[PDB]
């Protein structure tokens, strides 16, 4: 259960990296 | 949705774009 | 100019930490 | 907006809530 | 103590304060 | 066993974030 | 001024890495 | 001077993310 | 070389590939 | 399977930290 | 090789040197 | 103290030990 709140921290690093300047909506509350 | 999908087998670059703004 | 794309990576860590389960929209393209 | 505001002097917990979903 | 407690189900903000200095 | 030495790295990010300027003692040797 | 609250996040990564299992007191309020 | 040893930590995150499974040689000693 | 080049204005995805293995 | 692509991000932090200025080759494709 | 070895029980400082450049 | 000292020119491994517990 902690993996989500922890790995999600790295998912965003790749998200705004792929998006570059574009933004992204991150919603972990699946 | 996006976490369970990328925190299970890593999403691909093209898959992450769908969440881009 | 790199500080934004780098520090922004830590801003999200606090964002989804404060939000807990709630999600958040991160748009660095100011 | 949010980066230039928090990456300059650190935003406060109550300030980060405004961006929460 | 603090790791096994927060690395199992995530501690709450009020729980992390107990470890603050 | 690696999760501790790895997730603990993110616990501190929230700790000094909640503490703000205050400090905090982190002891993983439980 | 943001560098402290941001780089300090990586200082701890090396601290508990060098300490291994030992703990460490991190006080950014210099 | 600290920015290099600190931002370089995020450069690798994008490197092995773009490389995916491929590896990469990181040499900060420019 | 790679740090001074990407830690100054962020390298592009195609630029990071040159360092891939 | 995600742990590798995620924990590997912290392994590099310690690698270039121990190496200091020296570089290091990181190949996750075991 | 290096990931499976350090992401299983944490490698020691002397073990990480073998991968240094 | 420790931040201004290590966030200015990076502290050495032996310097970080002084802060170990």
């Amino acid at each position: 259960f902690v993996n989500q709140h922890l790995c999600g921290s790295h998912l965003v690093e790749a998200l705004y990296l792929v998006c570059g300047e574009r933004g992204f909506f991150y919603t972990p509350k699946t | 949705g996006i976490v369970e999908q990328c925190c299970t087998s890593i999403c691909s670059l093209y898959q992450l774009e769908n969440y881009c703004n």
